[PDB]
């Protein structure tokens, strides 16, 4: 035998509904909201890290030797 | 498939634990078992795909940590060794999830318990699938956290709280050494990815390899319970029995063994660490086996028995033959998951009780439960032509095969540990099934014998056995303890087997001793462990139920009483630990908070300045009497002092000393 | 109006609206709290816009606005990699600090919000100013608002606490001011772009180093100069404590990058064995001491001391890894210590009215959401992997070990004791028997507010713990500029 | 017997003896969510697995059906004569 | 007791008295033979020992790309 799932989420008794203190508006839409929007813009952000700029130069400089193979020789 | 083996236990653990309200108790059991079984099956295929056809599979997902030289990626790599260790890990985990369907049926926290068991499997799989040391260490810390949460599962019990802190902190000591070890890899090689460390291993400073090698052995020492850091594994038997079987007897304890085996292409070039591998593993065999003989708890005897098998793997690592250690790790895991799960039936059988001094009868009450022990016991003591025979009775021979003082000495040590191995094996078997009933009559009261008059339907409790879910893993594990050892002995031993030509494990040609093991060893020493095993069983079997009083005579002497307790108190490597290590730190913290922080640093600091300056401030103000005649005198004296200083060409140091004096006197009252 | 100047202006507009809205509407207190929260949200939104436009590999200060109307004391703002993430951490933390006190102030709410909003403008100004005197002016400007915050809204011993944090900081800063004035006299200017170009003589660098280090040691704090933290961080209001631990501790760390690494490299190299002895001592003495601390917030306050020693050892490693680890650990400690103070000072202290650990037991039985987040924050405080705390600790400790192995090993031992004190506290509160018999009333679990200021903090540490590249990508080129040394065959190309 | 437990405590793991009347239904929806991610992961692992050795045609290597690296090799290797 | 009403606790007088003694203990520290030695061990000797070892071994080693036939000792 098993019990039915019980418990009050956020302390709200089964009779009533969660009351809003006024922080929910700005926090869920201004704070988190802008944090998802920023995340979307970050996917489209150009990549300006020093590493990828350096790997491209490191590649050619390695292609001048026998370590790597030139896709477009000469 | 290769990456599905990764996420499937993770998903199963997330849904069961974070939505146990939604799927309920049975919903959680359905997902964790299904996700682990589907994952288990895919590993079996991966064994064929990778081990048998020799295709190592590289899978790199995205960079984890990228700083200049360190490029640690969430990369996974399948080779022969990681699929070797994934087989027992998934198989016993499948059998432990299924086994727990019954063991925890009365527990009020089933969803949480099954969530933990699937997270540990995910952390074990991450540990062995990683292609670098840093990502491996995540699973290393992962199984440690999963071990802590599963020991403390009954968190209202104070003694199981102390156990989980012992599990967490003792292992954390090992991880500090391991963390330092990865620093030494990073410092010398630029990164800590496997294909780099082992590509450059034969070429780096020998002293570096010792610095490297020692560190991860200490980390391996903590996670496999070696004589130094070994106290968590038996304390870790405060968790539910399947946790003891899965995490503390067959999978995680074998992480330290796995670390040395994956690092074989590196530590091979350091005999100093390899020699330290040998004797260390040799020591913990007699250390563990002796203590286990004098343990009253069934699980606590078994904990000492795991520590012994792992010690023989650590021993085998020192013999430059890591494949045999790999052979024993898989073989030991099955017999062990058998021994504990079947043991759990015994505790579930009578009263949730596990003390030897109140066990007896039960040979007919639990026929199947007894049978699986005997298969497991003989596999553990390496009875001829069994699963443990092909692994345990090959390490000992390998030690003589290396003809040196270290190789011969550890033989003697291991054989003595092997001698004491069968005694607790006998003690477990005899005192629970083949002995007189030492428990209350409630355990042994069948409805066939008329005892009660009215309450005949109930009040019997005749120590019944378990349901299907409890016995299906018991039967399945029995076959692995008979036929799996023989079937796979050619993959892992063979004569010139090429199962590891992908370099997964590495053996240097100068360190090979396997040829002498098969031929140079003398027949007498090859069959010597069997002679002791089949002999010392009869003395133990004759010392009980036949003589039964020679031992008590030894017990009540002064020599026996001191020996018995010493071995029962586990060599006292926890009394000096608790008092001279743990409480030393606690007193060091006490002294610093009470003498310095709440003490001298306040007196030789803000509090002293506040005391003194208020005193100094009040004395100076007392000279302000508002007596106009007294003020006139002060002006004149200040006038005279300024004339002296400038007219007499005074040293400035005289002036400053005078001011310091005037503060000193003013600092003094009256 | 540069984006950087927008950052300093929004919180000042919020102060204006907070203190004038009653002339346009008895206004409700909820209004003030909503003005203040939205104000910090728009400041976060602007800092996110800046980060999108920010370029990861530029040696020029970015988003600078030309003044050209030179005066004696002008405010120039600019941002590069080393300052960009401290600015983001300040803008993320302060909204969480505002919500963490939504219900627990109940008096002088206007004063609390104005002080909190002013602190945001000052702390942001610290990370954005392009002048060493400008740096000092903002590093110290926060003391009077900090002094009055503790005294207005602090606990029973808030008088001794507010004095300690004011006088410690001033006394140390006065020694930093002396060092800063010597620099401006020799160079004629404290502007970054021209002061870093200069070269100080070794003994000048030596005496410049003591003056600056005395201030940075009071603010780290180092062990033995940390009485103020024990008092202030505990007696402060919860929002104050979050700002004090997650932002104010970082000013000395960011100040090491702008005041000693570029101009005092010889002094830093020749004195590392003194910094490391103090750093090693702080790691052990603090760790042992917090193991015996009985006030839950003081235990969590004392943990900050131990971790601050680890990233203090990193910044003096002269290695790429140590410096990146130091910023990443300082950022990681900002989220995790903020969560642990909300757990202690916000969740436990509001239910019980006490912070003694003796009174807590078995809280998991009635409060499984608190324990779930508390454990994840106790793991992060122990440096467990998949938290940004591990990536920072490992990189910071690797640099410490490589620069000087004896200090690295000792600082490494913190892997044991951080775990030790973090898990031991966790068990005496969440585990370790059934619910404490001292509780007469039963307790409720996390409110929606408490759940979402913890979920937010544990999300930041975990996501950054799995992909720290988000932060490391914008530190690689700028961190490179502060390294001092040369390779035998790469130096002096021709 | 079952130990008494507070009814006011909400735990996401379900609590003391939680089993909702709709447990079978929810266990199916979550399984589907679990299945789809694995399919998403399987598609990833098929695309990005790397192997420097190719399995022989006769051997039991069930991955040749769904991985791209082997399928491209076998497709190209079929062109003989 | 505080500004915001909390739950009713069984505020044990003994534990309350213990937590006040700790907060007030700094006022009662005194210089004695014991307190001078402990305060001199922790503040001077042990730190100066680490400083001695750190000073003496600064630059003693480099592990970077070290090979056989090449030592770790740098000085
Ligand atoms: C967790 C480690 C577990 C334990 C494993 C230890 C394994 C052994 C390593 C020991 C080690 C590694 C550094 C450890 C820390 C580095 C990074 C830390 C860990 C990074 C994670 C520390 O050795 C140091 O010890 C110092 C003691 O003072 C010495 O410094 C100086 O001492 C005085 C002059 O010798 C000065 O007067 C004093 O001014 C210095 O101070 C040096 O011996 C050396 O610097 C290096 O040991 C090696 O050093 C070299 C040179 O000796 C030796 O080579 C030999 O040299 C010829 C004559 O020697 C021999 O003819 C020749 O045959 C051979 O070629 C080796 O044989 C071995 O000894
Ligand atoms: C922890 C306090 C550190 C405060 C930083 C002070 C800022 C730098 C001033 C340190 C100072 C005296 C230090 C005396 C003792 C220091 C305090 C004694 C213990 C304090 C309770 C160095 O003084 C020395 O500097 C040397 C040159 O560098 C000279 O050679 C010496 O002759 C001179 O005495 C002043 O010298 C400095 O003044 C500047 C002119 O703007 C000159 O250009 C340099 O001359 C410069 O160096
Ligand atoms: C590194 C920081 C964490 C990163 C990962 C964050 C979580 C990722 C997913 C983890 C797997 C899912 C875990 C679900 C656990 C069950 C749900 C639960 O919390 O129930 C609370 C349960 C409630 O379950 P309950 O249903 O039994 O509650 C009612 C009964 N009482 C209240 C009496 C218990 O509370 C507890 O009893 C335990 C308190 C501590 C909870 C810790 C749970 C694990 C948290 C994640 C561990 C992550 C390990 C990371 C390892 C790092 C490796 C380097
Ligand atoms: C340079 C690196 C450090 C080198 C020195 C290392 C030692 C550390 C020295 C730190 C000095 C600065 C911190 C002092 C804080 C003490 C504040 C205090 O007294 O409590 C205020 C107390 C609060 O504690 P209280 O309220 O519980 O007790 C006092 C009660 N009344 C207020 C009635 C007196 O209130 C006061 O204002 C009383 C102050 C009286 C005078 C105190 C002078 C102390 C400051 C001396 C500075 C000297 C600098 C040289
Ligand atoms: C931390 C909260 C952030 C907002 C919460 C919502 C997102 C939480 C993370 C959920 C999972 C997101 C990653 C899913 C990965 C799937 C693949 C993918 O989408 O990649 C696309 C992109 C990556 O695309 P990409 O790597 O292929 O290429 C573009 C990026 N460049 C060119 C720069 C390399 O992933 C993201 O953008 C996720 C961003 C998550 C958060 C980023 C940083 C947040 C913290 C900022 C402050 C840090 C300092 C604080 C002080
Ligand atoms: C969790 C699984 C995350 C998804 C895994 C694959 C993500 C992906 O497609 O790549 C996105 C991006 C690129 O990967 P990158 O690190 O730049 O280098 C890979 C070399 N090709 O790498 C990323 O940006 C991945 C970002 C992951 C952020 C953490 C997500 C935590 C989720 C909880
Ligand atoms: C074997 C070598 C033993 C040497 C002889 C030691 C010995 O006999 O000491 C006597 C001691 C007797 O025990 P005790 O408690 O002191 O009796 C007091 C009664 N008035 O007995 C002992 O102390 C013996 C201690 C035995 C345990 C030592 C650890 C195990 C050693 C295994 C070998
Ligand atoms: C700062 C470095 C030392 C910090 C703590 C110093 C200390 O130990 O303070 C104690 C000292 C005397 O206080 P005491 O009288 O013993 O206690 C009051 C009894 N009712 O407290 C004192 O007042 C000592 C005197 C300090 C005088 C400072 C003078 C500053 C100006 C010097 C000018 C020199 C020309
Ligand atoms: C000023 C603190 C130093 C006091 C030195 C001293 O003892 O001189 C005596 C005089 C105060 O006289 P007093 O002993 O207090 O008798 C007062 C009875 N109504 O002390 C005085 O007030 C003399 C005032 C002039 C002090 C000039 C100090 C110059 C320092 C250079
Ligand atoms: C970028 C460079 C910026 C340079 C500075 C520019 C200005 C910065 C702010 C300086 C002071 C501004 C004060 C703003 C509030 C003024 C409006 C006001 O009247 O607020 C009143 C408020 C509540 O009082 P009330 O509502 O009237 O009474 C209700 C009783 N039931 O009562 C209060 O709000 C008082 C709040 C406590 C005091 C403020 C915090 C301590 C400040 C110390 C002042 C000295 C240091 C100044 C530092 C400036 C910034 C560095
Ligand atoms: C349960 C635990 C079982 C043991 C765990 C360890 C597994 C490895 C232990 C040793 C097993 C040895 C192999 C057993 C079967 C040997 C065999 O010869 O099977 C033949 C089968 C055919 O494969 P194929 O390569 O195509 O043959 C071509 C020949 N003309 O070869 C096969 O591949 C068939 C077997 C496929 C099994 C897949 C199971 C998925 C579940």
């Amino acid at each position: 035998q098993y019990d039915p799932p019980t418990g009050w989420l956020w302390g709200v008794r089964p009779g009533e509904k969660y009351q809003n203190e006024g922080w929910e508006g700005p926090f869920f839409y201004g704070f988190w909201g802008s944090l998802i929007v920023f995340a979307i813009a970050y996917a489209y952000k150009p990549d300006t890290s020093i590493q990828t700029w350096a790997l491209e130069e490191a590649r050619r400089r390695l292609e001048a030797e026998g370590i790597l193979e030139d896709p477009n020789p000469t | 498939m290769y990456l599905s083996i990764i996420i499937l236990p993770l998903l199963g653990s997330v849904v069961s634990g974070f939505f146990g309200r939604k799927v309920g108790v049975s919903g959680a059991q359905l997902i964790t078992c299904s996700s682990v079984i589907i994952t288990t099956i895919l590993s079996i295929i991966a064994f064929f795909e990778v081990g048998f056809n020799n295709i190592p599979v590289t899978i790199n997902i995205f960079r984890w940590i990228d700083s200049e030289w360190f490029i640690i990626n969430w990369g996974f790599q399948y080779d022969s060794l990681t699929v070797s260790m994934l087989i027992p890990v998934l198989i016993i985990s499948s059998l432990v999830h299924i086994y727990s369907i019954s063991y925890m049926s009365s527990d009020p926290h089933n969803q949480r318990f099954f969530s933990y068991l699937s997270l540990f499997t995910f952390m074990m799989i991450i540990l062995v699938t990683a292609n670098n040391y840093l990502l491996m260490f995540v699973g290393w810390e992962g199984v440690g956290v999963c071990s802590y949460l599963l020991v403390s599962f009954w968190f209202t019990r104070i003694a199981a709280n102390q156990s989980s802190i012992s599990a967490f902190l003792t292992n954390r000591v090992g991880d500090c050494f391991l963390t330092v070890g990865m620093f030494a890899i990073l410092w010398s090689l630029g990164n800590l990815d496997y294909a780099t460390v082992f590509s450059l291993a034969p070429y780096i400073n020998s002293n570096v390899v010792i610095i490297i090698g020692i560190c991860l052995l200490i980390g391996a020492m903590a996670k496999s319970s070696q004589v130094g850091l070994h106290v968590w594994l038996p304390m870790a038997m405060e968790g539910p029995t399947p946790v003891s079987a899965l995490i503390h007897a067959a999978t995680m304890v074998t992480a330290g063994v796995y670390l040395l085996m994956r690092s074989s292409p590196l530590i091979e070039y350091s005999s100093t660490v390899l020699l330290l591998c040998l004797w260390l593993g040799a020591i913990t065999t007699v250390f563990s086996s002796l203590i286990g003989l004098f343990q009253q708890d069934i699980k606590k005897v078994i904990a000492y028995s795991t520590m012994s098998q792992l010690g023989m793997m650590v021993l085998s690592i020192g013999l430059s033959s890591y494949n045999i250690a790999l052979f024993h790790l898989v073989n030991h895991a099955f017999y062990k998951a058998l021994l504990f799960l079947g043991a759990g039936s015994v505790i579930h059988a009578v009263a949730d009780n596990q003390d030897f001094r109140k066990f007896g009868g039960l040979i007919s009450y639990l026929p199947l439960t007894y049978s699986v022990m005997l298969i497991a016991s003989l596999s553990l003591v390496a009875f001829p032509f069994m699963t443990g025979f092909y692994s345990k009775d090959f390490i000992l021979e390998s030690a003589y095969g290396q003809f040196s003082f270290s190789g011969v000495a550890v033989y003697i040590i291991a054989t003595i540990g092997a001698i004491f191995t069968t005694l607790y094996s006998v003690k477990v078997l005899y005192l629970t099934f083949l002995s007189n009933p030492n428990g209350p009559r409630t355990y042994y009261r069948l409805a066939i014998d008329n005892f009660f008059s009215a309450q005949a339907i109930k009040s019997y409790k005749p120590a019944h056995e378990g349901d299907f879910f409890l016995t299906l893993p018991l039967v399945i594990l029995a076959l692995f303890s008979i036929f799996f050892g023989f079937i796979t002995k050619d993959i892992f031993i063979g004569l010139g087997s090429n199962f590891f030509v992908d370099n997964s494990l590495f053996i240097h040609p100068i360190h090979e001793i396997m040829i002498d093991t098969e031929f140079a060893v003398p027949v007498l020493f090859k069959l010597l462990p069997f002679i002791f095993t089949i002999s010392f069983s009869v003395i133990a079997l004759t010392l009980s139920e036949l003589l039964s009083e020679l031992v008590i005579y030894f017990k009540f002497s002064r020599f026996g009483y001191n020996i018995f307790g010493f071995f029962n108190q586990r060599f006292l490597i926890e009394f000096f630990y608790n008092k001279y290590i743990t409480n030393l730190i606690l007193n060091l913290g006490g002294q610093i908070t009470k003498i310095l922080d709440k003490g001298s640093i306040e007196l030789f600091g803000p509090y002293g300045l506040e005391r003194g300056l208020v005193k100094l401030s009040k004395n100076i103000s007392s000279l302000s009497t508002s007596h106009v005649t007294t003020y006139a005198l002060y002006i004149l004296v200040g006038f005279i002092l300024y004339l002296i200083y400038n007219n007499l060409l005074l040293d400035y140091s005289y002036l400053l000393l005078i001011i310091i004096l005037l503060l000193l006197l003013m600092m003094i009252g009256e | 109006m540069s984006l950087l100047y927008v950052l300093l202006i929004i919180p000042i507009i919020g102060i204006f609206l907070i203190s004038t809205i009653d002339s346009f509407y008895f206004f409700n207190v909820s209004y003030y709290k909503k003005i203040a929260l939205i104000t910090t949200i728009l400041n976060l939104i602007v800092s996110l816009i800046i980060y999108i436009l920010f370029d990861f590999s530029n040696n020029q200060f970015q988003f600078i606005q030309e003044n050209l109307d030179l005066s004696f004391y002008d405010i120039y703002l600019g941002v590069d990699g080393v300052s960009i993430y401290f600015v983001l951490l300040t803008t993320i933390i302060m909204p969480i600090a505002l919500v963490s006190n939504w219900n627990s102030i109940t008096n002088n709410i206007k004063s609390y919000l104005i002080i909190m909003l002013l602190l945001e403008t000052l702390l942001l100004a610290v990370f954005l100013v392009l002048d060493v005197l400008l740096f000092y002016i903002f590093f110290e400007s926060i003391l009077p608002p900090l002094f009055i915050l503790i005294g207005l809204f602090g606990s029973s011993n808030k008088v001794r606490a507010s004095f300690y944090i004011f006088l410690y900081t001033l006394l140390g800063s006065l020694f930093l001011l002396l060092s800063i004035l010597t620099m401006s006299s020799i160079v004629g200017t404290t502007y970054f772009d021209v002061l870093l170009k200069s070269s100080f003589e070794y003994t000048t660098q030596l005496f410049l180093f003591f003056g600056i280090f005395i201030a940075f040691a009071v603010k780290t704090p180092v062990w033995g100069l940390n009485s103020w933290l024990l008092r202030a961080h505990v007696e402060s209001p919860l929002g104050g404590s979050i700002v004090l631990a997650a932002i104010v501790l970082k000013l000395s760390l960011y100040g090491v990058f702008r005041l000693i690494l570029p101009i005092l490299p010889q002094a830093s190299l020749n004195l590392t064995y003194i910094v490391y002895a103090i750093g090693a001592i702080t790691v052990l003495y603090a760790s042992f001491s917090t193991l015996r601390t009985v006030d839950v917030k003081e235990l969590i306050a004392y943990s900050s001391v131990a971790h601050a020693a680890i990233y203090l050892m990193g910044v003096f490693s002269n290695t790429i890894q140590g410096l990146e680890g130091a910023i990443l650990l300082g950022l990681a400690h900002g989220f995790v210590s903020s969560g642990l103070f909300i757990c202690a000072g916000g969740i436990l202290y509001d239910r019980t009215g006490t912070r003694l650990i003796y009174f807590f037991r078995g809280l998991t039985q009635i409060m499984p959401l608190f324990s779930l987040f508390f454990f994840i924050l106790c793991l992060g405080n122990a440096g467990t992997p998949l938290t940004l705390n591990f990536v920072g600790e490992f990189m910071s400790l690797y640099g410490t070990l490589e620069r000087l192995p004896i200090a690295g090993m000792l600082a490494s031992t913190s892997i044991i004791f951080s775990a030790a004190y973090s898990i031991y506290m966790y068990n005496r509160i969440a585990f370790g028997g059934s619910v404490s018999l001292y509780f007469i009333d039963c307790f409720r679990d996390l409110t929606k507010r408490e759940f979402f200021i913890l979920f937010t903090l544990v999300s930041f540490t975990v996501i950054l713990g799995i992909y720290p590249s988000f932060v490391l990508d914008g530190l690689h080129y700028n961190i490179s500029s502060v390294v001092y040394g040369i390779e035998p065959n790469a130096s002096y190309l021709t | 017997p079952k130990i008494p437990y507070p009814k006011h405590v909400w735990s996401p793991a379900g609590g003391w003896y939680a089993q909702p009347a709709n447990w079978k239904q929810n266990t199916a929806i979550f399984g589907l969510v679990i299945f789809g991610i694995t399919a998403m992961v399987w598609k990833y692992s098929a695309e990005h697995e790397v192997r420097h050795k190719m399995p022989e045609p006769d051997r039991f290597y069930p991955s040749r059906y769904w991985v791209k690296q082997i399928k491209d090799y076998e497709r190209a290797q079929k062109e003989k004569q | 007791m505080a500004g915001l009403q909390h739950y009713k606790i069984a505020m044990d007088p003994a534990l309350v008295r213990l937590g006040s003694m700790i907060s007030n203990r700094y006022k009662y520290f005194r210089w004695t033979k014991r307190t001078a030695l402990v305060s001199f061990m922790y503040v001077v000797v042990v730190p100066s020992t680490i400083g001695y070892l750190a000073y003496k071994t600064d630059g003693l080693w480099d592990l970077r790309a070290k090979r056989r036939g090449d030592l770790i000792s740098e000085r």
